[PDB]
C-alpha cells in the first residue's frame, strides 16, 4: 500500500527498498524567441534513486540528447525514469534487489509497474509522505555533476556521508529531509546556514559539511527556525 | 418456430426469454414458450419471487435439440433439460399449443434488438466459457464468477472468459513498454484478434455475450470483461474500419436495452468516458455517443 506517516519505521527495516524521485528528470529553461513566442530549453537533469536505510545513492544522470526529436517530453519523461530505474534493478545482484520501490509521485507507478513486469515481486509503491527529495539539485556537488555531464551517466554516492557511523538510519533520514526541507523552502538562507563558519569544510568524498554532534544540533534547530519562519511569511499567521 | 415447453410451475417466478418476462405465480397452469425465433441463440432466465438474489438461466439454441424446463425440489431451481425422444417430443409440445398453455416469444416484426445484441454471439463459443459438455445449453447465475476473478475458486462453475490484462507481459512487448500501453494495437490485433479470437466476429461474439450476462443476471465478472474489451478497442490507434462502425452499432444496441435504472453498477464512468472523450476512437463511436448523452449525461 501507500506509505505514510504511521508506516514510516519500515524505511529502516532490513527489507531492502528504495525511493525513486523523477521531479528533477526533465529540466527546462522557458524563454521568449525573437518573435516573441515562448520556447524551452531542456538542461541537464537526474533521477534520484535512494535507498533509505543505507544512504547509498544512484544518481542517474539525464543528458539532454534524451529528448532530442521526441515530444511529449514531460510524459516521456516518466517513461524515461522507469526505463532506467528498471536497468539499475537489472544491474544489480539478486540479493541487492529491492524488494520495494516507493515512487514520490504517483504519476510514476503505472511506467514502473509496466518496467518492472520481469520482477513481479519487487512491489511498487506511492507514498503520502510529501518528501523534499525534489531540492537535491541544491546539494551543490549533485547540481555540479548533473550540470557538468556530456553523456549519460551513473555517479553513486552516500547522502548521508558518515553519519551513520554515529547515528541510525532513522535519524539520518531525518536529518537528510530536514536539510532539504530547508534547501526548498529558502535555498539562499538554508545554504547560509551550512556555510557561514568557513572553519567547517566539506570532505572531498563528501556532501555535507563535517559538523561535530554538537554543531548539527545548532544547524538543525536553525534550520527547524528557517522552515518555521517561511511559513509564517507564506501564510500570514 | 420453435418452443421450450414447461414440465409445470410449482413456485411463483418471474421467467425471462431473451429481453421480454412473465410473472408466473406459484402452481398457475405454466407450460412453456412458444414461436421461438430459429436462427440466434437465446437465454431463459429465472427470478424466484422469494429471492430476488440469484438470478439464473440457460443459454440454448433449438438447432441443436429440443429443450424443455423442470422444476427440481431437491435443488430448489428450474433445470433446462434435453429430450432425445423427438416423437415423444412433439407429442408434449402439441398437446400443450392444443391446451394453449403457452407463452407466445412476443417478437414485434419491426424489432430487430435481439438480433442485434446477439448478431456475433454463437452456442459454440458460449460452450467453451462454460464449460458443461455433458449438456448443449449452457448454466449462468448471478454468482457466477470468472477464471480472472478466481486468479486474484471452483472452476467448475467458472466463466472461461478470455483474460485481458493491460499491465501483462502478453500486453506489453519488451521495449516496447510506453508505447504498447500508451496504444494497444499491439495487444489488440496481433495477440487477440489474430492470436487469441481468430477474428473480429469472435471477439464481438464474447463482448457481446459478457454484456449480456451482465444484464440478465447482473453478473459482476460479466459487466468487468464487456469493459475490458470495449476499452481494449478505444485504446487502440490502430483499429479495422469495419470494427469501429460494428462496435458503434453492437454498443447502442446495448445501451439502448438497459434499464434505466441499473446504469449506476453497470457501466464504468472511467472506461465509458475514456472511450468516448480520451481514447483514440473517441471520434468513431458517434451513435454509442449520442445515446449516452442523451439518456445518462449524468455518468458524464
Amino acid at each position: 500500500g501507500a506509505m505514510n506517516s504511521s508506516n514510516y519505521a519500515e524505511l529502516f527495516n532490513n527489507d531492502i527498498k528504495l525511493f525513486v524521485d523523477d521531479t528533477n528528470v526533465y529540466r527546462v529553461t522557458v524563454h521568449k524567441t525573437f518573435e516573441g513566442n515562448v520556447a524551452t530549453k531542456a538542461i541537464n537533469g537526474c533521477i534520484f534513486t535512494l535507498n533509505p536505510k543505507t544512504g547509498h545513492l544512484f544518481l542517474k544522470i539525464i543528458h539532454t540528447s534524451v529528448w532530442a526529436g521526441q515530444k511529449r517530453l514531460s510524459q516521456l519523461a516518466k517513461w524515461k525514469t522507469a526505463e532506467e530505474v528498471s536497468a539499475l534493478v537489472r544491474s544489480l545482484p539478486k540479493e541487492e534487489q529491492p524488494k520495494q520501490i516507493i515512487v514520490t509521485r504517483k504519476a510514476m507507478l503505472d511506467p514502473l509497474e509496466v518496467h518492472m513486469l520481469d520482477f513481479p515481486n519487487i512491489a511498487i509503491r506511492p507514498t503520502e509522505l510529501r518528501l523534499p527529495f525534489s531540492a537535491a539539485m541544491s546539494i551543490d556537488k549533485l547540481s555540479d555533476v548533473v550540470m557538468k555531464a556530456t553523456e549519460p551517466q551513473m555517479v553513486l554516492f552516500n547522502i548521508y556521508d558518515d553519519w551513520l557511523d554515529r547515528i541510525s538510519s532513522y535519524t539520518a533520514f531525518s536529518r537528510l529531509t530536514l536539510l532539504l526541507r530547508a534547501l526548498k523552502t529558502n535555498e539562499e538562507s538554508a545554504k547560509m546556514i551550512l556555510l557561514s563558519d568557513p572553519t567547517i569544510t566539506i570532505k572531498s568524498y563528501h556532501l555535507w559539511p563535517s559538523f561535530t554532534d554538537e554543531q548539527w544540533i545548532t544547524i538543525e534547530s536553525q534550520m527547524r527556525d528557517l522552515i518555521l519562519t517561511e511559513y509564517g511569511r507564506k501564510y500570514n499567521v | 418456430m420453435n418452443t421450450v415447453p414447461f414440465t409445470s410451475a410449482p413456485i411463483e417466478v418471474t421467467i425471462g426469454i431473451d429481453q421480454y418476462s412473465f410473472n408466473v405465480k406459484e402452481n398457475q397452469p405454466f407450460h412453456g414458450i412458444k414461436d421461438i425465433p430459429i436462427g440466434h441463440v437465446h437465454v431463459i432466465h429465472f427470478q424466484h419471487a422469494d429471492n430476488s438474489s440469484m438470478r439464473y438461466g440457460y443459454w440454448f439454441d433449438c438447432r441443436m435439440g429440443n429443450f424443455y424446463i423442470q422444476y427440481d425440489p431437491k435443488d430448489g431451481l428450474y433445470k433446462m433439460m434435453e429430450e432425445r425422444d423427438g416423437a415423444k417430443f412433439e407429442n408434449i409440445v402439441h398437446n400443450f399449443k392444443e391446451r394453449q398453455m403457452m407463452v407466445s416469444y412476443p417478437k414485434i416484426d419491426e424489432d430487430d434488438t435481439w438480433y442485434n445484441l446477439t448478431e456475433f454471439v454463437q452456442m459454440d463459443k458460449i460452450r467453451k466459457i462454460v464449460r458443461k459438455d455433458e449438456n448443449q445449453f449452457s448454466y449462468v447465475d448471478s454468482s457466477m464468477t470468472t477464471v480472472q476473478e478466481n486468479e486474484l475458486s471452483d472452476p467448475a462453475h467458472s466463466l472461461n472468459y478470455t483474460v485481458i490484462n493491460f499491465k501483462s507481459r502478453e500486453a506489453i512487448r519488451p521495449g516496447h513498454e510506453m508505447e504498447d500501453f500508451l496504444d494497444k494495437s499491439y495487444y489488440l490485433n496481433t495477440v487477440m484478434l489474430q492470436g487469441i479470437f481468430k477474428n473480429s466476429s469472435n471477439y464481438f461474439g464474447e463482448l457481446q455475450f459478457a454484456f449480456l450476462n451482465a444484464m440478465f443476471f447482473g453478473n459482476y465478472g460479466s459487466s468487468l470483461q464487456w469493459h475490458a474489451m470495449i476499452e481494449l478497442i478505444c485504446s487502440s490507434a490502430t483499429v479495422p474500419k469495419h470494427m469501429l462502425d460494428k462496435l458503434d452499432e453492437i454498443l447502442y444496441y446495448q445501451i439502448k436495452t438497459l434499464p434505466e435504472q441499473y446504469s449506476d453498477i453497470l457501466l464504468n464512468e472511467r472506461v465509458w468516458n475514456i472511450c468516448l472523450y480520451s481514447s483514440f476512437q473517441k471520434n468513431s463511436l458517434h451513435n454509442t455517443e449520442k445515446i449516452m448523452e442523451n439518456k445518462y449525461p449524468e455518468l458524464l
